[PDB]
């Protein structure tokens, strides 16, 4: 539900404490209290049922966006235009072959969301950032 | 008659003409001599729109150059008073002349006006309209029905009837009215709309509304169709400004952003279908984006991009899309993550006040969102709706709106400003935040205007002052002058009411309309109007709000009781059907004598394009001041604007604005010299505005009548109406206001 | 044509004629509504421009609303009497 | 009900009681004594 | 009460209908209210009086009503003039001065 906490199951209305509190490895409603509560000792599996992915405490953060789609997109976007920075000044005004860049940007963005060929793009991208 | 100024035959109409309509027509044609832009101010009931025809006509036909002429007013209805004024005036040409010469001169409206459809005739809302009608008409359905003589899809009759003849015999040579335009096209089986769209161009003169010359949405298929070194009339132009700040300005809504995100939705599932099916007809759109084909080269020229054009064509840009939305999948997520970057703008508890430059800013560095895809959005969700060939659009109308905001917000960045609003009306309980992306300079969307059109006539009744808009208005204007009319006998009765009989002062600020006392003043000077006023009384309030407080609490108290005894009273109806009927009863009542009263807002639908004519008129009666809310952030900021860029004042321009609806309600009791009516003014804050009323309005208000009650003005009344219900002196009125032939040639005669 | 609230106790045997007088309202709009000449066409001055998306104006121009948005019922007095003079003059247009 | 807002609730009570709350002269006309009528209001 | 020319027209027109042909059929209303509150359409009494060959002239006394004038001008043949307004009491009685005169 977009309006409570399913971990610890508590309503906005009663409890006006619960925040909306996501991580970027799996975005999940979950609350201040509940994050407090389980990551503080250390690092542990999500606790919604049907997912066990280890996730950190430092890593929670509140979500911008409604949509869990475009928050996991941008959050994506950023990941890969925090390497991936060129602009017409670095292709020397060749605005074709700026469109071509684009192109790949949004195409390696897209994989990534998608997780069609999450192994290759993740291979790509980090012997891109290594130079 | 016919008569001569310089070199020019002129064909008047009519047997007599007027001292202004003469001096009129002779600055007209020293403005088209000389080449540039004029402002006039004809008193109103003076034949101001046949003048401009009759000259107009006669330059054009005498003149070898043969300049078309662009007739731009207000209002469709006026559209259609121009159109048949000049069906009078061709008439008249060819009774003259002995033959009709070779002459096109059409109106132009909607689809909802000019449609003939029997299916799509009854609803309601224009834009359904237009999209049914492209729906059956953007060739696509031909070809499919071409292809599959058993598909479904259907053609109009009325359009297909077009193709079998040429575009110089869909209409025989005169003028057609909107009225005999559809009579002709009902009984020929063809379509009106598309008609006049095809014989833009073969048109001597085309008369529209200032929308499609100023909104870029529907006037870039308009300007490069007609002429551009043709004559332009700006006619009743005192309210240009607002046509040229809406044609720019935007408002979104929660709702609007909640079918956004829905109409993203759906959008993506249906380029999900089509890619599983048949991806050829996205991978074609790729290519001629990366060839660099733009929606024009695209589009075909009998079919419409599905987002309408928001920004003027020069701002437009002419470089290939950037990449970033070439993809339909790339733009479907830019399209989803730019509406969730407003659902967070929206959701912000007090007011914000921010330039286009720092929300692209804000944008780009939360969302990675550039100014340079955002300019291509419209034209990026035009292709890609166009090749999902989608049947239903009504959930990727708030797509428009997104895509119309985008590429508004991102080619303009100076004299435009982004007001989000917590509480779009105080009066609700819930918040409900508002968006609204406000033009601030009415000069940006006529610039184009008077950089593309050589000579332009800014013409209005009561246009006032007349310095303002060369400034409010970046334009030089070669000469701009009001006429004052010239009269027998004093025609109009201008008073100013700043107070109730027992001297109690009026007033219709806002926050003091539940005032008992003034709305009793107010109730009873209506009264005593209503009893001594014979055939129909017209009165204008300053706001929707304010009227409808006041006539509810009038029932309340008891005043419409005796009003019914005397006239019957007809309210102005937000819903423009039951405006329309309304009207239509008050002119039959008028005309009957059973007596009437039309209470209207002094800036409503009425206010604009409507005219009250002798019976219609005989008393403008005008509850205050119509002040528009000086709270409102829209009208704050579009006034510091002023204050910062064309030096003028808070209060100056607020009096301006509210004196000029006062004028243009004021001005429409009068057609001809021997109508007559009063026009009295309840508030005490006129009687330091008569230097900024119109100078034929001023010269008809005395000294006397400044600071006048109710009781006293009502004598006045009684006074005026008794005196010019006696027959006016022909002697006296042969040729001081009236001139004959034999008149005009001893004037000119005088003069040279 | 007074605004009608909900304290008053009316009366419980003509009170259940409002729903049929509401119906009627809609009948007699029925035959009232014709399409109009151009000159005073009001609709087709505001459909001149269909696609006009211009700012939203302020709640001086829209009918009065109550604290929960709903209509507070000011518009309907002002229907009715215009209704109530279409009415006398739709009577005048007769046989006799 | 006082209460209920500082802990952030809206409180549907508002604040009970408990909290914060509040001749005859001679006549001289004898001569009609009853046809005189009292008049304690306008 | 309330003035109501069209019954005032109906009823003219009714005692003028067995006036002969030779004799002039003419109506002279002494008109004292600004509206009046008809039963009917006052136009088709209008066309009636014209079809007739009624003619209508209106002594008017606190201002031009726009119905009174048409009707004058349709009954008279395009002659506005037969509507008259009264300016004073000496006018009033010049107006009924001049109604006495054949048109
Ligand atoms: S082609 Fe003309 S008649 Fe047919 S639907 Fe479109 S506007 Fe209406
Ligand atoms: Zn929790
Ligand atoms: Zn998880
Ligand atoms: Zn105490």
């Amino acid at each position: 539900n977009k309006d409570m906490c399913p971990i610890c199951k508590t309503d906005r209305y009663l409890s006006p404490d619960v925040k909306f509190l996501v991580n970027p490895e799996c975005y999940h409603r979950i609350c201040e209290s509940c994050v407090d509560r389980i990551f503080s000792l250390g690092p542990a599996q999500c606790p919604y049922k049907g997912c066990d992915k280890i996730l950190r405490k430092n890593k929670f953060k509140t979500q911008i966006f409604d949509d869990v789609e475009v928050e996991k997109e941008v959050d994506i976007r950023k990941r890969v235009f925090n390497v991936f920075n060129k602009t017409i000044d670095d292709f020397n005004g060749d605005l074709v072959e700026y469109n071509k860049y684009l192109e790949e940007v949004e195409d390696i963005i897209y994989k990534l969301d998608h997780g069609i060929d999450v192994a290759k793009t993740e291979e790509k991208l980090r012997t891109y950032e290594e130079l | 008659m016919k008569f001569y100024i310089d070199d020019l035959p002129v064909l008047f109409p009519y047997p007599k003409i007027y001292p202004e309509q003469y001096n009129y027509m002779c600055d007209i044609k020293k403005t088209l001599d000389v080449g540039g832009n004029s402002i006039l101010e004809m008193p109103s009931g003076t034949g101001k729109t046949v003048s401009l025809l009759s000259l107009t006509i006669a330059y054009q036909m005498h003149y070898p150059e043969h300049r078309k002429i662009i007739y731009c007013s207000r209002t469709m209805s006026e559209i259609e008073k121009a159109l048949v004024e000049l069906e009078n005036l061709m008439d008249y040409r060819t009774k003259e002349l002995g033959y009709q010469e070779d002459f096109r001169g059409l109106g132009l409206t909607s689809r909802k006006n000019l449609c003939l459809h029997p299916e799509v005739s009854k609803e309601r809302k224009g834009t359904v309209v237009d999209e049914k009608c492209r729906r059956m008409t953007n060739g696509q359905a031909k070809r499919k029905l071409e292809e599959d003589p058993e598909a479904n899809v259907e053609l109009c009759e009325y359009h297909e009837n077009l193709y079998n003849i040429e575009v110089e015999d869909y209409l025989p040579k005169g003028v057609f009215s909107f009225e005999k335009l559809l009579k002709y096209c009902e009984e020929k089986t063809l379509c009106p709309y598309f008609i006049v769209r095809r014989m833009i161009s073969l048109c001597n003169i085309i008369i529209y509304s200032y929308h499609y010359l100023l909104d870029p949405k529907i006037a870039e298929r308009v300007s490069n169709e007609v002429s551009k070194d043709s004559i332009v009339i700006f006619d009743e132009a005192h309210n240009i400004d607002n046509v040229c700040i809406e044609s720019l300005s935007l408002d979104l809504t929660t709702d609007a952003l909640r079918r956004a995100t829905r109409g993203a939705n759906a959008l993506d599932e249906r380029i999900s279908e089509v890619r599983k099916v048949d991806s050829q007809k996205l991978q074609d759109e790729y290519e001629k984006l990366v060839q660099g084909l733009h929606s024009a080269d695209i589009l075909t020229d009998q079919e419409e991009p599905f987002v309408e054009t928001p920004v003027l064509p020069q701002d437009l840009l002419t470089e290939a899309i950037p990449g970033n939305i070439r993809r339909a999948e790339h733009f479907v997520s830019f399209l989803k993550r730019l509406i969730e970057y407003l659902k967070t703008r929206m959701k912000v508890l007090h007011v914000i006040s921010e330039t286009p430059k720092s929300f692209l800013q804000h944008l780009k560095q939360l969302t990675f969102i550039e100014r340079k895809p955002l300019r291509f959005c419209s034209e990026r969700l035009s292709l890609l709706v166009r090749t999902l060939e989608v049947t239903e659009v009504e959930d990727f109308t708030a797509l428009k709106d997104i895509a119309t905001f985008a590429t508004l917000i991102s080619t303009y960045e100076e004299g435009f400003l982004l007001i989000i609003e917590p509480y779009e009306i105080e009066n609700a309980a819930v918040p409900n935040p508002i968006m609204r992306f406000t033009c601030l300079d009415a000069s940006i969307a006529i610039k184009p205007v008077f950089e593309r059109f050589s000579s332009v006539i800014i013409t209005s009744g009561t246009i006032s002052p007349l310095d303002m808009y060369p400034r409010m208005l970046n334009f030089k204007t070669v000469l701009q002058k009001s006429y004052a009319m010239t009269l027998a006998k004093k025609s109009f009765l201008p008073m100013i009411i700043t107070k109730g009989s027992d001297q109690v002062a009026i007033s219709s600020r806002f926050e003091i309309r539940n005032d008992p006392s003034i709305v009793r003043n107010y109730g009873s000077m209506l009264v005593e109007f209503a009893k001594i006023t014979p055939d129909g009384m017209v009165v204008f309030f300053p706001s929707y709000l304010y009227m409808e407080s006041i006539v509810s609490m009038w029932q309340t108290m008891g005043i419409l009781d005796e009003v019914w005894k005397h006239k019957l009273i007809l309210v102005e109806t937000p819903d423009a059907q039951e405006t329309s009927l309304a009207l239509e009863t008050y002119r039959k009542a008028c005309s009957n004598g059973r007596g009437a009263i039309l209470l209207s807002v002094a800036r409503g639908k009425v206010s604009e394009g409507i005219d009250f004519d002798h019976q219609y008129g005989r008393t403008v009666l005008m509850i205050g001041i119509p002040f528009q809310y000086t709270e409102s952030r829209i009208l704050k900021a579009r006034l510091e604007f002023m204050r910062e860029n064309y030096r003028i004042r808070e209060n100056d321009f607020l009096s301006f604005d509210a004196m000029r609806h006062a004028a243009q309600c004021l001005g429409r009791v009068l057609r001809g010299k021997d109508d007559y009516g009063v026009m009295v003014l309840a508030d005490r804050r006129f009687s330091r505005k008569r230097s900024q009323l119109p100078k034929w309005i001023a010269q008809g208000l005395s000294d006397a009548d400044l600071n006048l009650s109710t009781d006293m003005a009502i004598s006045n009344t009684k006074q005026f109406l008794r005196t010019m219900a006696q027959p006016t002196d022909p002697k006296d009125q042969e040729g001081v206001s009236v001139w004959s032939y034999e008149d005009l040639i001893k004037h000119q005669n005088s003069r040279k | 044509g007074e605004k009608i609230m909900q304290n008053d106790r009316g009366d419980v045997i003509i009170d259940r004629y409002l729903t049929l007088d509401q119906e009627f309202d809609r009948k007699d709009d029925d035959m009232l509504l014709h399409p109009v000449k151009k000159i005073i066409d009001l609709d087709g001055n505001i459909q001149d421009d269909p696609v006009v998306r211009g700012n939203r104006p302020d709640f001086t121009m829209q009918p009065g609303v109550d604290i929960n948005g709903n209509s507070d019922g000011t518009v309907d007095i002002l229907k009715g009497m215009n209704r109530l003079s279409e009415k006398m003059i739709m009577a005048l247009k007769n046989e006799y | 009900p006082r209460k209920l807002q500082d802990l952030g609730l809206k409180p549907a009570s508002v604040d009970p009681a408990t909290i914060k709350r509040q001749r005859k002269g001679k006549i001289t006309n004898t001569h009609m004594t009853g046809i005189l009528k009292d008049y304690s209001h306008r | 009460g309330n003035p109501s020319l069209q019954n005032a027209l109906e009823m003219a027109r009714g005692l003028l209908l067995p006036v002969p042909a030779h004799c002039t059929r003419e109506v002279l209303i002494v008109f004292g209210s600004l509206s009046t509150t008809d039963p009917g359409d006052i136009h088709q009494t209008i066309d009636s009086l014209v079809s007739e060959k009624i003619r209508v002239k209106v002594l008017g006394l606190s201002a031009q009503v726009a119905i009174c004038k048409e009707l004058c001008k349709a009954t008279n043949y395009g002659d506005e003039s037969f509507y008259k307004i009264l300016l004073d009491e000496t006018h009033l009685k010049e107006l009924f001065n001049e109604a006495v005169t054949p048109l």
